[PDB]
């Protein structure tokens, strides 16, 4: 460390080396802080975390028990020891309350003044902030198992809505459609992610073992579907071009969005070429899970080499991304880990669980 | 309305007559919606559309539904071809020239036997006539003035048949789309107009084809509202606009249906909240 701020102050080293491999080493040496503690609000398990895009100060968490909880992450005392207070809440009483399961909840990005958040109870909710009252609903047909606005269209506002119904539903927050539809999967689309490279760009994975890119202008289905072997096994498209032997349940884009990191229940994690929708062929070796909903994970930013956390039953499993190489696991939950999302700011980690309990993860030293 | 200033367009007044049924075509009409058919159709046991088709031909005229001067389609038995005989004689002898629309090909017969009783020169061309022969008809009354009064169906020939040498049109009888009976009125009056078009749409008032033309204009409604302005006043009544089995013809001292029912005449979450509160409100 003092190597690396001496070439930083004498200028053999770009600055970017610090900051890159700094946030390298804190992350490797991300630990279960018991010098930190989020308040317990969630009567259920956390299904979904989401801290905001902009300033990283506040964090939203749905439960299954319906409630969502907005929480303060920043260490507004002045000792070392602090409890990541929740500013505001969702509660029981609250007349909008979700009536079951919030599965996905996202702050507005661009603006920390809105957010969104979708249920079991077949609503995403569009809530003003200040207010913490709804600005809209939709109604859906069937289920939401996942949704998500894309982080960085500052030209349209669309929702991607996975439901278990085949189509995946887009749901214009300026003025409301819900109508447009992309067809073409065939089971419950457990997971949507937007790219954060291509405002259009949509990635939806569903329970019939495929992944598909749409380019939600253009009126022609699915621009790619991820195959497994790339053509090794090459059939008429009917039945085959897979992503995973199994469900698939996870999606994320990587930070630069080159990449898309899917996990399904054959208990695989793979990484695929965003453009050509090419496996990479990246390993990492097995990675439980068997969530039977979406399983949200995320990729780290601003390091030196990228990784992942992933929820590996009841731990938070880290690997490097480009390369499978196992870094950790994270071992502090009691049940199977529904969520985890990354401060990027400080290399902090935030993971929600069935045990209802929100574990922060910060660098040790 | 955008692009008029870019190109020259005539003046369109358009009028709609309500034209009394005579006495035995009220007799047969009254006859048809109390007799037991149009009670089995209220029933639903028997198919509502024969009654509409039976009742807009004696609309129409009573030969059609009951099948000298007693000759088939005799003019003076339906009150509409009162008025076309009226509308003939003096657009004769204003020099003008006609074209004489009609949703029944039948009727368009009658109206052409009518036309022989007169001595007005005419033209016909329909669905029965061969389309490799429709140009030359077209062509013959745009260029001459030696020929009176066209007869077509609304929907006969491609889309805007170039019929421009006509002055006046008629629409006999209204259709149930507004978009054929818009098109009719259209062909006349195109581009390369040369004269005043006026368009005289015939109703029998209180009777099947007043509720076509309710219909017609609660579609044109419905099509504006989707495409131009959703803001428009309301006009009309669910019941009354849907239920038409019913005969009330107007005495003259009160004002007609239609007349009763036309008796007036990135973003920064805050604009995106505001917008979405704004369309929850309404």
């Amino acid at each position: 460390m003092l190597g690396f701020l001496s070439a930083r102050q004498t200028g053999l080293e770009d600055p970017l080396r610090l900051r890159r491999a700094e946030s390298t080493r804190r992350v490797l040496g991300l630990e279960l802080n018991k010098d930190r503690d989020v308040e317990r609000i969630h009567g259920g398990g956390i299904n979904t975390l989401d801290i905001e895009p902009v300033e990283g100060r506040y964090m939203l968490s749905g439960g299954s028990d319906g409630v969502i909880v907005l929480y303060d992450l920043e260490n507004s005392s002045r000792q070392s020891y602090y409890t990541c207070k929740a500013v505001c809440s969702i509660g029981r009483d609250h007349p909008d309350v979700h009536r079951y399961s919030v599965e996905t909840v996202q702050w507005y990005p661009h603006d920390t003044g809105m957010f969104t958040s979708s249920s079991f109870d077949k609503t995403l909710k569009v809530w003003d902030t200040n207010t913490l009252q709804t600005a809209d609903v939709f109604n859906f047909e069937e289920t939401v198992y996942s949704h998500h606005m894309s982080p960085v269209s500052t030209k349209h506002c669309l929702v991607a809505v996975g439901t278990r119904g085949p189509k995946v539903q887009l749901c214009d927050l300026k003025s409301g459609s819900c109508s447009h539809i992309l067809q073409g999967h065939r089971q419950e689309i457990l997971a949507v992610s937007w790219s954060p490279r291509y405002d259009y760009i949509l990635a939806t994975a569903s329970a019939d073992s495929r992944v598909k890119l749409w380019d939600v202008r253009r009126a022609s289905g699915c621009l790619i579907t991820l195959d497994q072997h790339n053509g090794k096994k090459s059939q008429a498209v009917e039945s085959a071009n897979t992503a995973h032997n199994g469900k698939v349940n996870g999606l994320c884009f990587t930070s630069d969005g080159l990449h898309l990191l899917t996990v399904g229940t054959d208990n695989r994690m793979r990484l695929w070429n965003s453009s050509n929708g090419e496996n990479t062929l990246v390993n990492y070796g097995k990675v439980c899970n068997n969530s039977k909903k979406g399983l949200k994970f995320t990729v780290s930013c601003g390091c030196s080499s990228e990784f992942v956390f992933v929820p590996y039953g009841s731990t938070i499993a880290v690997y490097t991304v480009y390369s499978g190489e196992q870094i950790t696991m994270l071992k502090g939950h009691y049940k199977t880990v529904d969520c985890c999302v990354f401060q990027s700011n400080f290399q902090e980690l935030y993971s929600g669980s069935r045990d209802c309990n929100i574990l922060a993860w910060v660098p040790s030293l | 309305s955008d692009v008029k200033m870019s190109l020259s367009l005539p003046d369109k007044n358009e009028q709609v007559l309500f034209c009394r049924l005579t006495d035995e075509q009220h007799k047969v009409y009254q006859n048809f919606v109390d007799s037991k058919e149009v009670y089995r159709i209220l029933n639903g046991e028997m198919q509502i559309f024969s009654g509409l088709i039976a009742l807009r031909k004696i609309c129409n005229h009573p030969d059609l539904f009951s099948g000298e001067e007693d000759q088939f389609g005799y003019w003076k038995r339906s009150g509409k071809m009162i008025v076309v005989e009226s509308l003939l004689k003096i657009w004769h002898k204003q020099g003008q020239r006609v074209l004489l629309f009609s949703q029944s090909r039948q009727m368009l017969d009658i109206l052409e036997v009518f036309l022989r009783a007169q001595k007005y020169t005419y033209l016909k061309m329909d669905g029965t006539t061969t389309i490799a022969s429709r140009q030359p008809l077209i062509t013959r009354y745009n260029e001459d003035t030696s020929i009176f009064v066209f007869l077509l169906t609304t929907r006969v020939g491609g889309l805007g048949v170039n019929l421009t040498g006509a002055n006046r049109v008629v629409i006999y009888d209204p259709d149930w789309n507004p978009s054929t009976d818009t098109q009719a009125r259209e062909r006349a009056w195109r581009i390369g107009q040369k004269k005043q078009v006026t368009v005289y749409r015939l109703l029998t008032a209180g009777t099947i084809e007043e509720k076509i033309y309710h219909r017609q204009i609660f579609k044109q409604f419905l099509t504006n509202r989707v495409l131009k302005d959703p803001k428009q006043r309301r006009f009309f009544k669910s019941n009354d606009l849907y239920e038409l089995f019913t005969l009330t013809s107007p005495d003259a001292s009160q004002s007609t249906e239609t007349s009763a029912i036309f008796a007036g005449t990135p973003l920064a979450s805050s604009s995106l909240l505001a917008k979405m509160r704004a369309r929850n409100h309404l």
